[PDB]
């Protein structure tokens, strides 16, 4: 449910 | 910057605007930075790591707008791009997210201080304000998570420093926050740094001196419940700074 900085929840 | 207010470069005369050339010749904004002396801008490694060649980058100082000129602005080439040897990027956080750009004009010149171009002071080592201290962030980053564009006009907002114990609680980021990082967020979670704000200044007034307390580094979405913004904790990198700037 992939998390990346910056953008959104997953 | 989510929420907050529009501003201009006189507010934040040390704010650096960093862009990257392309092959075709077009230029895109990368990240902010902060002018810590006439030849040196500080910023965040994660901004450069994927395209680490210095000749790719342009730095403007004196700039209040993203894609149009500001009267009095100065444009620099990147003479040295110094990325921290201990950088790492994990499933969430960036560690040691700090970078120094040595700037020099087509004329061979560093910055000339003006009403629109000033330097910001480095903290005292290991000296940071108390949790709950209100500090400012500045950037050309998104106004909303879902925006496709960056605002053309520079912004700023105020956030409050968060204690470590609070930030490292599993509710918030847990282990991901280290001692080399600072957290900050709005009590109602309604204002924050966002995409495109990375490498910009967290500025607090410790004593009476506007002081460069943090560098915008990372966080899950933007202005999100239990998810503060995370900033490189500048007062824990002084030796790295000066060692790489004594030259
Ligand atoms: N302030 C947080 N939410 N950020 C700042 C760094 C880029 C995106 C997430």
């Amino acid at each position: 449910c992939p998390a990346y900085s910056x953008y959104l929840d997953c | 910057i989510i929420g907050g207010e529009f501003t201009t470069i006189e507010n934040q005369p040390w704010f650096a605007a960093i862009y990257r050339r392309h092959r075709g010749g077009s230029v895109t904004y990368v990240c902010g930075g902060s002018l810590i002396s006439p030849c040196w801008v500080i910023s965040a490694t994660h901004c450069f790591i994927d395209y680490p060649k210095k000749e790719d980058y342009i730095v403007y100082l004196g700039r209040s707008r993203l894609n149009s000129n500001t009267q009095g602005e100065m444009k620099f080439e990147v003479e040295n791009l110094i990325l921290h040897k201990d950088y790492s990027a994990d499933t969430l956080a960036y560690h040691n997210d700090i970078a120094l750009l040595k700037i020099r004009s087509k004329e061979g010149r560093c910055a000339q201080p003006s009403r629109t171009i000033q330097t910001i002071a480095l903290p005292s080592m290991y000296n940071d304000p108390q949790f709950g201290t209100s500090c400012e962030i500045t950037g050309f980053g998104k106004e909303q998570s879902t925006d496709y564009l960056y605002p053309e006009q520079l912004k700023m907002t105020v956030v409050k420093l968060i204690s470590h114990r609070e930030c490292q609680q599993p509710h918030y980021y847990g282990s991901e926050v280290t001692t080399k990082m600072l957290c900050a967020a709005d009590p109602q979670w309604k204002t924050d740094s966002c995409q495109g704000d990375s490498g910009g200044p967290l500025v607090c007034s410790l004593q009476g001196r506007m002081t460069l307390t943090g560098i915008v580094s990372w966080g899950r979405g933007c202005a999100l419940k239990d998810k503060p913004g995370v900033y490189t904790r500048v007062s824990h990198f002084l030796p790295w700074i000066r060692s790489h700037t004594k030259e």
